[PDB]
């Protein structure tokens, strides 16, 4: 199912039919109903008060199922077929070949809603940040930018959809193919889909440079702190366009087929795919030894504590992704995929906002911040 | 004239930035420690390549509170001790207790293993047998080296809540480097509020 | 103004049951912790006790644990020592102290290079 | 494993598919309109 | 000997306490209730400088306003452009920790104090090269506390075992010594017209000295506890006492005792500097719960509230123009404020 | 003998100090009050400034 396919195969039928229109003789001198074709089915000559067939058409999708029917008109007496309405075309006889929403819907939804939420969230959480100018840190500099990148993540996303949504389903109700053939040449689509693997591969790597650098502060103790964010901050822009464009590159001279959502070979996705792994490994590590140290510290009340300081370590490390990734991927054979796929929906789209939570409401520093700030612009 | 000064001051502003980054790197490099038992002295010395500056109170007044508050920037104070003990237990109580040291870890070391009489305490003490005893030595000794240790940690834990640590220690360096890294890993894990 | 005065003393029966009183003048009573500090003869100054800004909390040397009683006035803004069951070697001149700062905790007035703050003492003789 | 990626293809599947219908009932209900 | 001696410095003191309430006639709040309050002023931060990493010691305004000294604990003394927020010159310290700094009258010398028991002269002008160390006075035993010039040439330091000392330069030793106190000589100020230098120490005593004479010709003790910061009124009549009982005290010289004090039940931190406005009529007092509370001097009463800072204030100053008002905190900034 | 030297040297300033005369407390307060008054006018704190002699602005 194509609807570049589809539309490419009408084209040629209709052109075999003018084919056929061109070369067949006259019909039996000179009184027959027409030679004809309705935009569907090319019909051959019709003598008058006949019933006449040809095959449910090649271009169908579903044709091959139903090749045993036939389309039939009737031509009457007055050189004119069984109109049987003075304004409309002839009678037409479409019976013989004609041929999950809710779950979907609901997925849609719930990660709309969760992208909405997140997006509002962390727009105010970097607008706090931004403001007070008293938590400026390098830390927060590494918050701010994982921040941004969950920002680009939200807008891709909301662009795909819009694109999307306007692609097959408005356009075809208003009625633009051509507009809509126009936009499947448009290199908009080539682009947009880029974009959107782009963010979200900086996402990712944004959440591995977190770890590596909480995990540097914790281990090395000792760096130079220019050269140290730089590299930081490279690798985390850098390193996802540095996947990305050989994907781009494969996926538009090799296939170039229609938009590139279909997402046809997983050969060619495997080399997106595996660095997302990869990251998502380090950071399971980085959670480990962390975890670890933690413990340790702690021991050197203790459930409720280490309960606590691993609950808030989830969000902004991304164990919940690692299991799914690996333990709950079951070879990606599982049937009622269903509640799999919504979990890791809900928990990927209300990561943004559980991080944010965390920040505006438990941190100690941002709450002194707002106490001391508001109690001076209520006094003056 | 305006062009040149304000060009020039540029230059200069941006010299004397760039002496400052260098001078931020180094300082943030160095991990400054005070040691208390020319007005100051300075023993610098390194273990694994990080820079430790020690800095002992030379020729300075035995009165205390004025010149200490200056030392709050500290990472940690290296306190020494051998009624003697008594005295040494009131300074710090005092150090702990202080407005503004509530962020130093005082780190401790009981030079001068040991009295009997000044603690009537003492004789109902038992051994904290959750502590390992350090072997080819005399019970009295390890009963009284633990007894004052546990001194020192009833002083602490008042009014502790996690602001600052107290290490007990028995006579070195590699001693400080560990506690110093500890310091530094809890300080970090209060940053992330995971602690 | 700030002087700490000192009431008693002198030659006790070894035993007997004397009485220390230390007269505040010069500053607010009721915010300063304020300590009692004795030196023996031909030895540094060392902390007797101390008793805090409100009358709860109470310290003890270790050699003088339950033989010596610290209470505090407000109203009469006294700082009041009682001294039972007397020993002849713990005889010494006796300096009221006072920490200086309000509202406070620590102290740092055992120095003998003359901190400002305490009394001039009595001699007690056992 | 990009979770927003499997939702997006299965999304534009149906959507697709659902496109492809609509385009064919056109032809047969109009032609070119 | 001692006990006869003792009566005597009891009778004697007595009578100085009963002679200056024999001439205390009133208060400064009796007379002066008449006056129109100054009601509200709050300033605005205008310049923030931000270059130290240590925490901010002490400041030094210049004679000619334009430029103000800074030395934090980092061992970098940064001499800034207080229009321009640039620095001038920043200079290496030999040693980290160093308590006061002072800037001279002429714009050419700075002299820093620490804890090393070395007060350092740094000359600016320098035509063969950078500032650089040129004569230190290295005299004292305990460490220094405070530290101001008279002229390019002589420098008077306060130090903290109890002796306050007269410099020379270009010799480099005492020229007279100052042995009044039995404390710590937190802080000392200089009269307009620089023949008298009060003292504030940790006995909670202050003390008149005459610079040519070498003597203590009053005693001011009417605080309950140390004094942190002294600061003149500007003509050489009064001067304010800060100290660590949350009391900032205006004393009197001629009248001898305190005309008025400066304490609200709501404050119960102490104060870590005083400083006047450029007519008197504004104290400005550095407080320890991180902001800077603005005194009617005339009044008692609260101005204002500089809430900028988040940390300890350290240092204030105003310039001689009277201009702004630079706050130096804790945190590493200093805050100019108008 | 230290002891009794400082202690010596302590009631000889109390000598010294208890000679000078004293003022009225009035007319010196009178003295601070006519020096703000005076001053009054030029007090860039006390008496507010636009942003046209500022040079902070």
């Amino acid at each position: 199912v194509s609807l570049w396919e589809t539309v490419q195969k009408w084209r040629e039928y209709r052109r075999q039919c003018q084919r056929s229109l061109t070369e067949d003789p006259p019909p039996a001198t000179d009184l027959f109903c027409n030679r004809t074709f309705d935009e569907y089915a090319c019909w051959p000559d019709g003598e008058p008060g006949s019933f006449v067939n040809v095959s449910c058409p090649w271009y169908l999708p579903w044709a091959s199922s139903v090749p045993q029917g036939h389309v039939y008109r009737f031509c009457t007496a007055e050189g004119l077929w069984l109109q049987k309405d003075n304004s409309s075309l002839p009678w037409r006889d479409l019976s013989e070949c004609e041929e999950p929403e809710e779950q979907l819907l609901f997925l849609y939804i719930i990660y709309t809603v969760g992208y909405a939420l997140s997006f509002s969230a962390l727009v105010i959480a970097s607008a706090i940040l931004l403001g007070f100018r008293h938590l400026h840190c390098t830390r927060n500099y590494i918050h701010l930018n994982l921040f941004a990148s969950f920002i680009l993540r939200a807008l891709s996303v909301f662009i795909k959809d819009a694109a999307l949504k306007w692609m097959y389903s408005t356009a075809a109700q208003q009625h633009q193919w051509d507009g809509l053939l126009s936009y499947q040449d448009s290199l908009s689509c080539r682009l947009v889909f880029l974009l959107m693997q782009y963010c979200v591969a900086a996402n990712y790597y944004w959440l591995l440079v977190e770890g590596v650098y909480l995990y540097t502060l914790l281990a090395f103790s000792v760096f130079s702190e220019q050269w140290i964010f730089r590299l930081y901050v490279s690798i985390g822009w850098g390193v996802p366009l540095l996947f990305v464009v050989p994907w781009g590159i494969v996926k538009y001279l090799y296939e170039d087929e229609g938009c590139w959502t279909r997402n046809s070979n997983m050969n060619y996705w495997l080399i997106i795919r595996l660095p997302i792994l990869f990251a998502i490994g380090v950071n399971f590590l980085i959670f480990v030894r962390v975890i670890c140290i933690v413990v340790s510290k702690l021991k050197a009340d203790i459930k409720c504590r280490l309960a606590k300081s691993t609950l808030t370590l989830i969000p902004l490390l991304g164990t919940h992704e690692v299991i799914f990734a690996f333990v709950m991927d079951e070879h990606a054979r599982g049937t009622l995929r269903f509640i799999k796929l919504f979990t890791e929906l809900s928990f990927t789209s209300f990561q943004g906002l559980m991080v944010a939570i965390l920040y505006c409401f438990v941190n100690n520093e941002v709450q002194l911040e707002f106490r001391k700030s508001w109690e001076r612009w209520r006094l003056e | 004239d305006q062009r040149n000064e304000e060009k020039a001051q540029r230059e200069a502003n941006k010299k004397i930035e760039k002496q400052l980054q260098k001078d931020k790197q180094v300082y943030r490099a160095t991990h400054r420690l005070l040691l208390l038992g020319s007005g100051i002295f300075e023993t610098k010395f390194q273990v694994d390549k990080v820079n430790f500056h020690m800095f002992d109170v030379g020729a300075q007044r035995d009165e205390r509170r004025k010149w200490i508050q200056c030392f709050n920037d500290v990472t940690a104070i290296i306190f020494v001790v051998a009624n003697r003990l008594q005295a040494a237990l009131k300074l710090f109580d005092s150090i702990w207790n202080n407005k503004w040291l509530r962020d130093t870890s005082v780190i401790l070391f009981l030079n001068k293993q040991d009295i009997e009489d000044y603690f009537p305490e003492f004789a109902r003490y038992t051994t904290p047998e959750d502590a390992t005893p350090e072997p080819g030595e005399d019970p009295r000794v390890t009963r009284a080296k633990y007894f004052i240790r546990d001194e020192f940690l009833r002083i602490s834990t008042a009014s502790g809540d996690g602001r600052h640590y107290c290490y007990p220690h028995f006579t070195n360096i590699r001693r400080v480097f560990n506690d110093c890294r500890d310091i530094i890993q809890r300080m970090h894990l209060r940053q992330y509020e995971l602690l | 103004q700030v002087q700490l005065q000192e009431s008693g003393g002198g030659l006790v029966q070894p035993g007997g049951s004397l009485r220390l009183s230390c007269a505040a003048s010069g500053f607010t009573f009721s915010n300063y912790k304020m300590n009692w500090v004795r030196q023996a003869p031909g030895k540094g100054l060392e902390w007797v006790s101390d008793i805090s800004q409100s009358g709860a909390s109470i310290s003890y040397t270790g050699s003088v644990k339950g033989r010596f009683t610290i209470s505090r006035d407000n109203a009469k803004n006294t700082l009041y020592l009682q001294m039972n069951s007397l020993k002849p070697e713990d005889t010494a001149v006796y300096y009221c102290a006072r920490c200086p700062a309000p509202f406070t905790r620590d102290c740092f007035d055992v120095t003998s290079t003359t901190y400002a703050y305490r009394g001039q003492g009595t001699q007690v003789t056992v | 494993e990009l979770v927003d990626n499997a939702v997006g293809g299965d999304l534009s599947k149906q959507m697709e598919e659902e496109a492809v219908r609509l385009f064919i009932e056109w032809l047969k209900n109009g032609g070119p309109s | 000997e001692l006990d006869q001696l003792r009566q005597e410095a009891e009778q004697l003191k007595n009578q100085i306490r009963d002679a200056r309430k024999a001439c205390a006639d009133a208060t400064l709040s009796q007379i002066t209730n008449n006056i129109d309050p100054v009601g509200r002023i709050q300033m605005r931060t205008r310049r923030t400088l931000r270059g130290h990493l240590a925490k901010i010691y002490a400041m030094h305004w210049g004679t000619d306003s334009r430029l103000l000294v800074s030395a934090s604990q980092d061992g970098k003394l940064i001499i800034w452009d207080s229009y321009t927020t640039n620095k001038v010159h920043a200079i290496p310290l030999r040693s980290s920790w160093v308590m006061t700094c002072a800037y001279a009258p002429s714009g050419n010398y700075v002299a820093c104090g620490g804890l090393d028991n070395i007060c350092s002269i740094y000359n600016l002008k320098t035509r063969e090269g950078n500032v650089r160390v040129s004569r230190e006075l290295a005299g004292h035993t305990g460490y220094l506390s405070c530290c101001r010039f008279l002229d390019d040439n002589q420098i008077v330091t306060s130090s903290g075992d109890t002796t306050c000392a007269l410099w020379d330069i270009e010799t480099g030793q005492q020229t007279t010594t100052f042995t009044g106190h039995t404390g710590d000589v937190m802080s000392l100020s200089l009269a307009p017209d620089t023949r008298l230098f009060v003292s504030g120490a940790c006995d909670a005593s202050a003390k008149l000295w005459d610079v040519r004479e070498g003597m203590c010709r009053q005693t001011f003790t009417g605080h309950e506890s140390d004094i942190n910061a002294i600061c003149f009124f500007p003509n050489g009549n009064a001067f304010a006492t800060g100290s660590d009982d949350a009391t900032c005290r205006l004393f009197d010289l001629r009248a001898d005792q305190e005309l008025m004090t400066y304490s609200h039940d709501n404050i119960i931190c102490g104060i870590t500097s005083v400083s006047f406005s450029k007519s008197g009529r504004l104290l400005l007092a550095g407080y320890d719960d991180f902001n800077c509370n603005v005194w009617d001097a005339l009044k008692a009463d609260r101005a204002g509230v500089l809430a900028g800072h988040d940390n300890r204030v350290s240092c204030l100053g105003v310039t001689d123009d009277g201009m702004a008002v630079a706050t130096g905190s804790w945190d590493s900034f200093l805050k100019i404020w108008n | 003998t230290a002891s009794i030297a400082q202690a010596r040297k302590l009631v000889e300033q109390l000598k010294m100090e208890a000679n000078i005369d004293r003022i009225k407390v009035s007319k010196a307060a009178a003295d601070l009050m006519a020096y703000c008054e005076a001053h009054a006018k030029e007090d860039p704190l006390l008496t507010p400034v636009p942003a046209s002699e500022n040079p902070f602005r």
